[PDB]
C-alpha cells in the first residue's frame, strides 16, 4: 500500500518514532508533529485504521 | 588548496587586469608585461566566450620574462572546472604511444562535457539501529532511527540495507550519507558525543542534489573503447585508441549538445618548449586545429633562428613557417631595474622572507647583472644564512654570503675557461693531476 | 550557440547541376578550375565503380587544399565514409606503418545494413520458467506490462540465462530486444516502491508507451570495422564490461586471409542483398610526411581492388623525398607514385577575394565589420598572410567588445596588429635581438 | 561482386599459345613479346614442380608492364596454387624480424593438396531419445534427423552424446554430422521452429530446413601453406593466429619437424606438394641483410620460384653506401634470370588504352583515342589511362554517352601530368615550401 | 671486520653550529666554502618549505661531488629520502625516460602516516562453512558463510566470513590450530603458525610455533608508516591488495612501467592532502641526486625545466664534471658542464676545488684509518708525491695492494718497498697511455 502523510496528504517519505505519525517534510514535522499533544495521535492514526488505543 | 609548497609561479593569482581589459601595473602577483598581458587576456576573453575553436598562439620571446609565468596567468585566471592541460614538449615521445596520438590525448584532455544530473540523498545522524535475526537467518528485519537538526524518522529496512548497514559498520552517534539507487552508505563520521567528530546536518532529510560533471573528451574515448577500461586513465596505457571510437564520441556529443542534456566547456592546451617537438608533429598540429572539437593552444619557446628537429634547416623560433601562419605570435619583452625589483618583493613576500631596503637594491642589482631567477634564488639561501646568524631579517651581508658561495652562470663559465686544464672537454681529456 | 572552426564557413564545392563553378557559391570564392576538378572527382566517386584512383592537390600554403578536401567530404555526404589522416599518424610504435596505412585503406570502404530494432519494455508480471527435463529447463513464459497494457512472450533458456544475470525479479521494469537478445535491468517499478522504507532498490516508472515496439534502423560499418571484429588475439568484444581487461590487447598485423574471408562474408551477404557497398575518399593532407617505404606499400596498394579514392595534399616544390638522401621529387612524392595521380593544381589569391573570405568568415563568426576595417584587414592579408587577418578577426571582435561596441572599427585592428604579431615582424625581432630573441 | 575495376582488371593471363608464343593481343595483354614468352617459360617450370628456388628478377622503366606481367602469371596459375604478392615494405615490421617476415613469405607460396572424404548427414533434428545407461557407460541415443524429403533413425554411442550436449543442440536443429570422422556442428535453428519463440538468443541463428537426400558424398580437396602449418603447430590454439597475425617468430625446431612430416606424408601419399610463386614486388626496398637471406633461402628444397620486380637504375642498395644495378648487389643477382620489359611505341599505347576503355565501358571515340594516344606517348601510359575515367565523367555531366575531343581536352585542362606540374612548380618557387623549409605566403611587398 | 667503500669515511658535512667548516672533521678534508654552501642547502631542506629548488655541483674528477651529496644525505638523516641516481638511469627500455624523471621525483617525497589497523587474531578452533542451497547457479559460489572461531589471551570469539574473506583465510591454507591474523583493512590475512599449545614435535613442514596473541580479539592498532608519492603511485597504477579478482590477477602478472597519468598523481595529491588535513600524515621533502648530469640528452633536460617549476617537487642536487661541453642530443649547443643554460639559469653552482699536496696526504691518512692499514711516515709522503704526480684516486686505491704486499711479507706496517713494488705492479691512466703510444700491435 502506498504511504501518505498523515495530515497533509501527501508522500509520507518520513515517520515519526514518538507517536508513529507519518509527515511529509520537516515544516509538517516542526510545526504539527512535534507540538503534538497526547490524545491527538489516536484521531489521526484512527483515520487510517492503526488506531492502537481501545 | 591540495599539496602546494612554494613554487616558482605560486604568487600568480591570474592576470592583473581590468573590465576593460586594461593591465594594473602591480596585480594578482604579476608586474611588467603590459601588451602581453592584454594580449593574454584577449585569449583568456576568447576561452571564456567558447565559440572559437582551434586557435593556436605562441607567447615568444627571452628566458625569464613570463612566458610560463603568462601561462599560469591564464591558467589561474581561467577557473575551475575548465580544462588545462599543460605538458612539456618532451612528453610526447612515448615509448607505448606515438606521437600523433599522444597529440590527440593531450588535445582531447582540454575539451570537456557539462553534464549537470539530480540525486536523491539521505544525510543523516543516526540515533538507533535494531536488527532482529530470524531462527535461522533466512529473513532479517531491522529499524533504523536516524535524525538531523530539524528532522527525526524511523525506516522500515530491507534486507540489502541491513546487509549494506552491517557491512561499513554504523553504530549510533554517526552521522552517515545513503544514496537510496545504488546502495551506497558512506559514514560521513562521528557526531558530536562526548563518550572522527562532524557536526550534525542540517534538515530536510532526502534532498535533490545538483551535481555538475565535467568529463575530458579523452576520458569519454577511454570509456566507449571497449578495449579500455577507466584504469587506464590511471595506469596510462591507453594505447593507441582508435580514431573511429573518436568519431562515434564526437557525433554523440554533438547530439547531447543539440539534444540539451550537455554542454561544451572548451579549455586551454599549454606545451611549454614547443620547439622539442619534431615536423611530423608540427604537421599534425597543423592538420589538428582544424578540428571543431579543438582547443585554444598556447605555445611558449625561447630559441631564436633554430633548426628544427626532424629536419635539416633552420626556421624562426624552432616552428616551421606553415605553423606560424596558423599562429599569432605574443612576444614578451624584458624587464629594467623597477620591475625586477618589484618581482624580487613579491617572491620575498611569498616565502616569508623579510629583507631590508639595501639588501632589496643589491639583489636587484644582481637581478640586473645576472638574471631574475639567480636573485629569486639567492632570496631563500640568504634567508638560510639570516637565521643560522639568528636574525629574522636578511641584510646587505647574507646576500653577499649567499653570492659568494653559489654561483651564476657568467662566473661560472668563467671560472671554468680559467681553469678548463681541471674539466672534461669537448674530447675527453682532463688533467687530473696537480703537479707536474 | 555554435562553435566555429577554421573550415565551418564551408558547405560544399559550389557547383550547378552543369558542373560549372559559380564564382562565390558554397563558402569558396574564386579557385573555380580545382572546384570543378573536385567535382569530377566526386562524380567519380558518386559512379561507385573505380577502386584505388588517386589524385594530388598541389599548391602553396593558404590556398584551400584542405578546404577542397572538407568540401569534397560535404558534398559525398554522410552516407560516403571519409577518412581524413596526416601523414604523420601513419609511424605506430603499435604496429608498423604499412598495416596501419593498409587499416586506413579499409576504413574508407563502408557498408550499409538494414535491420530491424524490436524492443520489449516493462515491469514483470509473470516469470514462470518450463522445464520439461529429458535440471534444463524447456523455455520461460514472462509477462511484461506497461501503461498502454500487457504482452506475453514465450522466451528461450539463454535468455532466461541473461535474465537470471540480471537479477530479474518479479515487479521489475526490463528491457528485452528480441533480434539481439540483450536483456537489460531498468529497475523496480513504484508500484513496489513502499514494501520497505529504506532499500537499495532503484524505483523506475512504468513505461507510458507500448510494450512492444518495433522500427527500421541503417547500420553504416567499415571494411576496417569487420577486420577488427573478428581478429582479436584475445577476444570478448561481446560482454560488457566496464572496467579493463587484465591483459592489454595490442594492435596486430591483420593477415591477408582474414581479408579475404571478410570479402567473402561481406560478398555473400551484398549478394543476397542485405548489404550495400559505399567506397569512400581516404584523404592524406601533408604527403610529404610519409616515408618512401610508405610510399612503395602506397604504390603497391593503389592497385587492389576494393581500394577507395584517396585524395592526396602537399605544399612543398622540389623537395627530397622522406626517407631518401638525393631524390629531388615535386611536392615530396616519388616519380613513380607520381604517375599514378592525378594533380589538381591550387592557385593563390589576390586582394577583392581576400577581401570577401574576410567578411564571410566575419560573417559566419557574427562580427560586424566596418568597410574601412575590412579594407585595412584585406590589406593586412595581403601584406602579411591571409591567415593572419582570418585570425586576427577575433580579436579585433573581443577589443571592440570590451569598448561597447558590437562594430569592429579600424582602431581595433589596429590594436591587434600591435597586440599579436604574425611571423615575418616577429621573425624581424629575432634578428634584431640577440639574447634568444 | 565485391571487386571494383582495378589497374590490372583486364588481365585474365598470359595471352599465349601451345607452343609458349604470344599472341599480339590475348588475354588482356598486349605487346612485350620476349617478356611474355619469358614469363611463360617461368609458368611452366613452376607448373612442372620438380625444381625449386629460382629468382626472377622483372626489370624495366616503370608503367611497362613488369607488374602487369606478374599478375598475368598469376592468372595463368590457375586457382588453388600458393601466389604471394607482397611488396618490398612489408619485411620491415616491429614483431617479427626481416629473416623471420621473409620466410614466413616464402612458406606461405608453397603449399600441400590434401584429399578428405565426407559422408554428412546434414538434417533438423526432431527428437533425441536417450537410453540412460545404469552404470553410466555407453550411453546410448536415439537421434530422429531428418530432412523435407524423408528421415531415418540414427544410433548415438557415449561420445556422441557428450558432443551433443557439449554445444546446445535441441529439436529443431539443423546439424550435420560425420559419419567417418564424427565431426560435430551445428548450422543452427530451422525456420520451421523459428515462430515458436517470441525473441531469438544472442547464438540463435536460422538457417534453411536441407532438403535431398539425408546423408550425401564429398570429397573435399584442401590446399594448405607450410605457413599455415606452422602457426598451427606453434601454439596450443594456433588457428587465431593464422588471422590475427601475432606469429611471433616461430622457432626453426617446428619448421625442421614439419618439414621432416611432410615428406613423409607425401612419401606415403596422404598429401601432394603444390609449389607457387612469391612476387616482391618493389625489391630494391629491401635491406642487404634480407637480400643475404634471400640468397641463402632460396637453396632449400621447400621453397617457391620468387618473383622479383624493380623499376631502378643503378642505385643505392638499402642498408649500404654503395651503388648497384637494379638496387640489388651482385651475388643475389648471380643467382638470378632478368627478364627486361621495354618500352611501347603508339600502336601497343592505343591498344592497351583501347582494352582500359573496354575495361572501364567507356564509349571512346576514334579521335579521342588518337588524342589519350599521343598523351599516352608524350606524358605516360598511366596519365592517359586515369584521364580516361574522369574523361568519362566530364562526358556524363555533359548528357553525353561516349566520350569526345573536348571531355579529353577538358581532363587535360583540370588534371596535370608530372612534367606540367614541374614547370609550374619551378615557375613560382617561392609559393611553395623549399628543401631549407622557405616560403612566400604573402601575395604583395 | 668492517666491508669498506670509498665513501665510508665520510660521516657529514662536519660544520659547526654557525655554520662554517672546521678544516678536518666529519671525515671531510679541505672544501669549506662547498661544504658551507652544501650546508646551506641542507638548513634549506630542513626547512621543508620550498620546491624545486636546485643546485650543481660543478668541478672536476676526483674532488668531492659525491662525497657532498653523501654528507648531504648523511646530515639530513634516515628519514629524509634521499634517491640517488645516474644519468644514464633514465634510459628505460619500458617507459619514456620522461616518466622515469616523474617517477624518481615523486620517490624523492616522503610521507610519514599514521594508520590505524583493525585486526582479527587469534588460534582457529573451528572452521565450518555453509553450503549453498544450489551451488551450480553460475551467480553465487558454493558456500554462502564460514563459520570461524579465534581466540587469543584471555578472550575467544567467533566470525561469520563472506565467501572473499574466506577466499583469503583458504589461500593461505588456515586448519584448525593455526594461530592466523586479518587484517580487516584489505581483507589480507596472514597465517602466524602453528599454536603451541598442541604437540609440535611431529610436524615435517619445518613451521614455526608461536603461543597465542595477547589482548583481546579485534584490535585497532596503530603503525607508523613512511612511504613515498611514487609508492601510492604505483600502488593505484597497478593495483594489488585488494581480495577482488584484478587485484589478485595483476598480482600475478610480471610488472612492467606505465605512463602514470597526471589524473593519478592529482588524486594522490588530494588524498595525501586530505591525510595531512585530517592530522594523520606529514610531508618529508627529501633528496633527488643525479650523478654525471652529463648524460642527460636534451629532452630530459627540457622536462625537467617544467618539473622544477612543480608545487610538489624536491631538492634536486646534481652532479658534473664537464666545462665548455656540447649538450647530448645536440650538435652546436656549446654549454657549461653540458648542461643547457635554460636549465643553468635555474639552478645554483657549487664550484668544488682540486686539494693542495697535504690535503691528498690526510686524504690518504684517513683512508688508511678507516681500512685499518697502517703506513710510516716515508711511505706516506711518497703515497702523497704519487696522488700529486699521478692521481688522487689512484693513490687511494694503491692502499690494498700494499696491505697485501704487507701482509704478504709478515708486516703490519707499510714499508717504501712496498708501495714502490705496488707502484710497479699496477699503472695508472698515464703510465698506460704512454705505454699505447709507444706499441705496436694496440696494446
Ligand atoms: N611579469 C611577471 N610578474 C611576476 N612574476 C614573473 C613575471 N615574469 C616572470 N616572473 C617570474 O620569473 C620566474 C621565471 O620566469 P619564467 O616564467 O620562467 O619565464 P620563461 O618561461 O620565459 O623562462 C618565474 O618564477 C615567474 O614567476
Ligand atoms: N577559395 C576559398 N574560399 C573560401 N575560403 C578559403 C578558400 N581557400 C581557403 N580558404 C580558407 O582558408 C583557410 C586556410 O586554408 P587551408 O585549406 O588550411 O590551406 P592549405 O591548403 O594550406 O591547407 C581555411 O579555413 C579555408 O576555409
Ligand atoms: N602488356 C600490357 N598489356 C596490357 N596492359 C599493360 C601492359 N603493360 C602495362 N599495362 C598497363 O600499364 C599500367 C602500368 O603498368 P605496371 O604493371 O604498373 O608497370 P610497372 O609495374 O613496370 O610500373 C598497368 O595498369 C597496366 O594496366
Ligand atoms: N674533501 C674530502 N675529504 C676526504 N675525502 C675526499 C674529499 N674529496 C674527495 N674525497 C674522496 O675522493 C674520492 C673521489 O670523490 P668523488 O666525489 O667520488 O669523485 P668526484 O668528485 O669526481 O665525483 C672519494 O672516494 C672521496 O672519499
Amino acid at each position: 500500500a502506498k504511504k501518505y502523510c498523515d495530515v497533509t496528504g501527501l508522500k509520507g517519505f518520513y515517520k515519526s518514532p514518538t507517536n508513529n505519525i507519518r509527515y511529509h517534510n520537516a515544516e509538517i514535522y516542526q510545526l504539527i508533529v512535534k507540538p503534538m499533544a497526547p490524545g491527538v495521535d489516536q484521531e489521526y492514526l484512527k483515520l487510517r485504521g492503526a488506531n492502537f488505543v481501545l | 588548496k591540495s599539496l602546494s609548497l612554494i613554487a616558482a609561479h605560486s604568487h600568480i593569482t591570474g592576470l592583473g587586469l581590468d573590465e576593460n581589459l586594461q593591465p594594473r601595473p602591480t596585480s594578482e602577483g604579476m608586474v611588467g608585461q603590459l601588451q602581453a598581458r592584454r594580449a593574454a587576456g584577449v585569449i583568456l576573453k576568447m576561452v571564456q566566450n567558447g565559440t572559437i575553436a582551434g586557435r593556436a598562439v605562441l607567447v615568444a620571446g627571452p628566458p625569464s620574462t613570463g612566458k610560463t609565468a603568462l601561462a599560469m596567468g591564464v591558467s589561474q585566471s581561467l577557473g575551475k572546472d575548465v580544462p588545462f592541460t599543460a605538458i612539456a614538449g618532451s612528453e610526447i615521445f612515448s615509448l607505448e604511444l606515438s606521437k600523433t596520438e599522444a597529440l590527440t590525448q593531450a588535445f582531447r584532455k582540454s575539451i570537456g562535457i557539462k553534464i549537470k544530473e539530480e540525486t536523491e540523498l539521505i544525510e543523516g545522524e543516526v540515533v538507533e539501529i535494531q536488527i532482529d535475526r530470524s531462527i535461522t537467518g533466512g529473513h532479517k528485519q531491522g529499524k533504523l532511527t536516524i535524525k538531523t537538526t530539524d528532522m527525526e524518522t524511523i525506516y522500515e529496512l530491507g534486507n540489502k540495507m541491513i546487509d549494506g548497514l552491517t557491512k561499513e559498520k554504523v553504530l549510533a552517534g554517526d552521522v552517515i550519507s545513503i544514496d537510496k539507487a545504488s546502495g551506497k552508505i558512506t559514514k560521513l563520521g562521528r557526531s558530536f558525543a562526548r563518550s572522527r567528530f562532524v557536526q550534525c546536518p542540517e534538515g530536510e532529510l532526502q534532498k535533490r542534489k545538483t551535481v555538475v560533471h565535467t568529463v575530458s573528451l579523452h576520458e569519454i574515448d577511454v570509456i566507449n573503447s571497449r578495449t579500455q577500461g577507466f584504469l587506464a586513465l590511471f595506469t596510462g596505457d591507453t594505447g593507441e585508441i582508435r580514431s573511429e571510437v573518436r568519431d562515434q564520441i564526437n557525433t554523440k556529443v554533438a547530439e547531447w549538445k543539440e539534444e540539451g542534456k550537455a554542454e561544451i566547456v572548451p579549455g586551454v592546451l599549454f606545451i611549454d618548449e614547443v620547439h622539442m617537438l619534431d615536423i611530423e608533429c608540427f604537421s599534425f598540429i597543423n592538420r589538428a586545429l582544424e578540428d571543431e572539437f579543438a582547443p585554444i593552444v598556447m605555445m611558449a619557446t625561447n630559441r631564436g633562428v633554430s633548426k628544427t628537429r626532424g629536419t635539416n634547416y633552420k626556421s624562426p623560433h624552432g616552428l616551421p613557417l606553415d605553423l606560424l601562419d596558423r599562429s599569432i605570435i605574443i612576444t614578451t619583452k624584458s624587464y629594467n631595474e623597477q620591475e625586477i625589483k618589484t618581482i624580487l618583493s613579491i617572491r620575498a613576500q611569498e616565502e616569508e622572507v623579510e629583507l631590508s631596503s639595501d639588501a632589496l637594491d643589491l639583489l636587484t642589482k644582481t637581478g640586473v647583472e645576472t638574471s631574475l631567477r639567480y636573485s629569486s634564488n639567492l632570496i631563500s639561501v640568504a634567508q638560510q644564512i639570516a637565521m643560522k646568524r639568528k636574525n629574522n631579517t636578511v641584510e646587505v651581508e647574507d646576500v653577499k654570503r649567499a653570492y659568494l658561495l653559489f654561483l651564476d652562470s657568467a662566473r661560472s663559465v668563467k671560472y671554468v675557461q680559467e681553469n678548463e686544464s681541471q674539466y672534461i672537454d669537448d674530447q675527453g681529456n682532463v688533467q687530473i693531476s696537480i703537479a707536474k | 550557440v555554435t562553435r566555429t572552426a577554421a573550415h565551418t564557413h564551408i558547405k560544399g564545392l559550389g557547383l550547378d547541376e552543369s558542373g560549372v563553378a559559380k564564382r562565390v557559391e558554397g563558402g569558396f570564392v574564386g579557385q573555380i578550375e580545382a572546384r570543378e576538378a573536385c567535382g569530377v572527382i566526386v562524380d567519380l566517386i558518386k559512379a561507385k565503380k573505380m577502386s584505388g584512383r588517386a589524385i594530388l592537390l598541389a599548391g602553396g600554403p593558404s590556398t584551400g587544399k584542405t578546404a577542397l578536401a572538407l568540401a569534397i567530404s560535404q558534398e559525398l555526404g554522410p552516407k560516403v565514409p571519409f577518412c581524413p589522416l596526416v601523414g604523420s599518424e601513419l609511424y605506430s610504435v603499435e604496429v608498423k606503418k604499412t598495416e596501419t596505412l593498409m587499416e586506413n585503406f579499409r576504413r574508407a570502404i563502408g557498408l550499409r545494413i538494414k535491420e530491424t530494432k524490436e524492443v520489449y519494455e516493462g515491469e514483470v508480471t509473470e516469470l514462470t520458467p518450463e522445464d520439461a527435463e529429458n535440471k534444463t529447463i524447456s523455455h520461460v513464459i514472462v509477462g511484461l506490462k506497461s501503461a498502454k497494457g500487457t504482452k506475453t512472450l514465450r522466451l528461450d533458456p539463454t535468455i532466461y540465462e541473461s535474465i537470471q544475470r540480471e537479477k530479474v525479479s518479479i515487479g521489475d521494469v526490463i528491457y528485452i530486444e528480441a533480434n539481439t537478445g540483450a536483456v537489460k535491468r531498468v529497475g523496480r517499478s513504484d508500484a513496489y516502491a513502499t514494501e520497505f522504507d529504506l532499500e537499495t532498490e532503484e524505483y523506475v516508472p512504468l513505461p507510458k508507451g507500448e510494450v512492444h515496439k518495433k522500427k527500421e534502423i541503417v547500420q553504416d560499418v567499415t571494411l576496417h570495422d569487420l577486420d577488427v571484429a573478428n581478429a582479436r588475439p584475445q577476444g570478448g568484444q561481446d560482454v560488457i564490461s566496464m572496467m579493463g581487461q587484465l591483459l592489454k590487447p595490442k594492435k596486430t598485423e591483420i593477415t591477408e586471409k582474414l581479408r579475404q574471408e571478410v570479402n567473402k562474408v561481406v560478398a555473400k551477404y551484398i549478394d543476397q542483398g542485405v548489404a550495400e557497398l559505399i567506397p569512400g575518399v581516404l584523404f592524406i593532407d601533408e604527403v610529404n610526411m610519409l616515408d618512401i617505404e610508405i610510399f612503395t606499400y602506397l604504390n603497391k596498394a593503389l592497385e587492389s581492388n576494393i581500394a577507395p579514392v584517396v585524395v592526396l595534399a602537399s605544399n612543398r616544390g622540389m623537395t627530397t623525398v622522406r626517407g631518401t638522401e638525393d631524390v629531388i621529387s615535386p611536392h615530396g612524392v616519388p616519380p613513380d607514385l607520381i604517375d599514378r595521380l592525378l594533380i589538381v593544381r591550387t592557385l593563390p589569391y589576390d586582394k577583392d577575394e581576400i577581401r570577401t573570405i574576410i567578411e564571410r568568415r566575419a560573417t559566419v563568426e557574427r562580427l560586424q565589420v566596418e568597410s574601412s576595417a575590412l579594407d585595412l584587414l584585406a590589406t593586412m592579408g595581403t601584406e602579411t598572410s591571409l591567415r593572419y587577418a582570418l585570425q586576427l578577426l577575433a580579436p579585433c571582435g573581443i577589443l571592440a567588445q570590451t569598448s561597447n561596441r558590437k562594430e569592429i572599427v579600424v582602431n581595433d585592428v589596429n590594436e591587434a596588429k600591435l597586440l599579436f604579431l604574425d611571423a615575418k615582424r616577429s621573425t624581424k625581432i629575432l634578428e634584431t635581438s640577440a639574447n634568444y630573441l
